[PDB]
């Protein structure tokens, strides 16, 4: 009569991919303000080094002499 | 206060009287907004969600003399492309409610604050 | 991690300032001002990069949320691939025997 | 088939109909499994469904 | 917070001291060194405050700001990839939906009896 | 072997094979961006 070893179907309200969780946690409005750097440096020309040296160093991370240096360095 | 007088020429003039845009004039840029004061500005922009016609301009001029002189070139720049955006939308079509003649001579009192003629010649050239 | 990076940058800037103060009298004063303005440019670069990092520090939560969203969608994606593999393996290997 | 394999068919043995019912049940379970992959493919109940059709194929 | 304000004051004091040392400092140039030392102390206090905060940052944003990338645009690609993968899995799910729709109607048209039986069963 | 029971086996095998191939082709290529 009844079907053999039939199992329980899962819940109706569960986590899926087709749902939009960005709208669920309210981050899509931030995306709306967002929708820069090279865009800002590209909008301007279109419409019309020490940084590389200091990158690894920041990636890893007397008064009388100063007065004499200040007095003599003006030349 | 310069941003307030920028909002005296942005929310009451560009959006033609929409209430919800003027109360969220700084709040629509939520991420480019002062988050500890957007709620404080929400208190004052809700009282001015409808536009209010401010007729006096010497109150700006009296408060400008106690202010840094960079801001008079700001407010002439803050009205230059602002009404250029108005007259282009007036040309394109949806701006059926222009900033009227009382607001027009309201601007006419403003550029004589320091006689910034050269920054206002080419603006008056492209207007005309 | 931003605290450790800020502390390490402060320690490095202090060590470099002490080394410059020790080597200021050794170097000629005309070149010493060049070294001092170069080191001041370095300290301004460190300060503005720490400023950019702490300007990012308020936006860490959105990055973490997007990473979690990506991990969830990848998890589901892997399962779909796995099911197909399970189907291919059961249809091509178990059946033949 | 009695030892080692769970039995869902009775002793009546409608051999052609056991052939078609097993073909029948597999196709609707494959559509059910596709719906399971549509709704929650990351569930725990997948391997129960996988071994059920494997039971059907034996 | 106050760490950002301390870092901004540190950068301002460093720029002012650099401009003063670049020019001929007539007054006490040790005030610039004192300002730099106060900037370092404020940076150390900000480091202690952040250690109390216990905030973590990954290193990829460091080479992004080495290029000069604003955090807002990094959040732009984060939200973009999240929404793009959401659209991809949604499209896959919808194609799966129409595929099983053709499955249901095909099983109905060729095999009406067992399809109706399963419709009764669900 | 080589009776009509055998060709039924490989027909349902290829039907399952051409399902994942059609799914595999539909997921490996398509319209890249249109807001083929």
């Amino acid at each position: 009569g009844p079907f053999y070893l039939m199992r329980e179907l899962p819940g109706s309200t569960e986590l899926t991919g087709s749902t939009n969780l960005i709208t669920h946690y309210n981050l899509e409005q931030a995306y709306n303000k967002f929708c820069v750097k090279e865009k800002l440096s590209n909008f301007l020309p279109d419409l019309p080094l020490r940084s590389l040296i200091e990158k690894p160093p920041i990636l890893s991370s007397g008064t009388m002499l100063a007065g004499f240096r200040l007095h003599t360095g003006p030349l | 206060a310069i941003k307030k007088i920028t909002k005296d020429i942005l929310k009451v003039l560009n959006r033609k009287g929409t209430a919800e845009t003027d109360q969220l004039a700084p709040i629509v840029p939520l991420n480019p907004g002062d988050l500890t004061f957007l709620g404080g500005e929400d208190g004052q922009k809700r009282r001015r969600n409808r536009p209010e016609a401010f007729p006096t301009a010497e109150d700006i001029f009296a408060k400008f003399q106690h202010l840094s002189h960079y801001d008079q070139h700001q407010v002439t720049a803050q009205v230059s492309r602002n009404v250029l955006e108005q007259i282009t939308s007036f040309a394109l079509g949806m701006s059926y409610h222009l900033p009227l003649v009382q607001h027009v001579q309201f601007i006419f009192d403003l550029m004589e604050y320091s006689l910034s003629i050269s920054g206002l010649i080419d603006f008056a050239i492209q207007l005309l | 991690r931003l605290s450790t990076l800020i502390e390490f940058l402060l320690h490095r800037a202090y060590s470099e300032l002490m080394v410059l103060t020790d080597l200021l009298p050794r170097k000629s004063d005309v070149e010493r001002k060049i070294e001092i303005v170069q080191f001041a440019s370095r300290t301004r670069q460190l300060f503005v990069r720490l400023l950019a990092l702490v300007k990012w520090a308020n936006n860490a939560g959105k990055v973490e949320k997007c990473a979690m969203i990506s991990s969830f969608l990848d998890q589901q994606a892997i399962l779909f691939v796995d099911t197909a593999d399970r189907l291919a393996s059961l249809a091509r290997d178990a059946l033949v025997h | 088939e009695s030892q080692g394999i769970e039995r869902l068919h009775p002793m009546q043995f409608d051999h052609k109909k056991e052939l078609r019912k097993l073909n029948m049940s597999i196709l609707i379970n494959f559509l059910d499994l596709l719906d399971i992959l549509i709704r929650s493919p990351g569930s725990i109940k997948r391997e129960e469904k996988l071994e059920d059709l494997k039971l059907l194929f034996v | 917070h106050l760490e950002e304000h301390l870092e901004k004051f540190v950068e301002n004091i460093r720029q002012l001291g650099i401009i003063v040392s670049d020019f001929q400092p007539s007054s006490q140039a040790g005030l610039n060194q004192k300002l730099n030392f106060i900037v370092t102390g404020l940076q150390d206090i900000d480091k202690c405050r952040q250690q109390l905060h216990d905030i973590t940052v990954p290193l990829e944003v460091f080479e992004y700001i080495d290029q000069g990338r604003n955090p807002q645009l990094y959040t732009k690609e984060c939200l973009e990839r999240a929404l793009a993968k959401n659209e991809q899995v949604k499209g896959k799910i919808d194609t799966m939906k129409k595929f099983k729709s053709l499955l249901i109607q095909e099983l109905s048209k060729v095999f009406p009896e067992d399809m109706a039986k399963y419709r009764s069963i669900r | 072997m080589a009776d009509r029971l055998t060709q039924l086996q490989d027909a349902v095998n290829s039907l399952a094979d051409q399902f994942c191939n059609a799914i595999g082709v539909l997921q490996q290529c398509g319209p890249p961006a249109s807001f083929a």
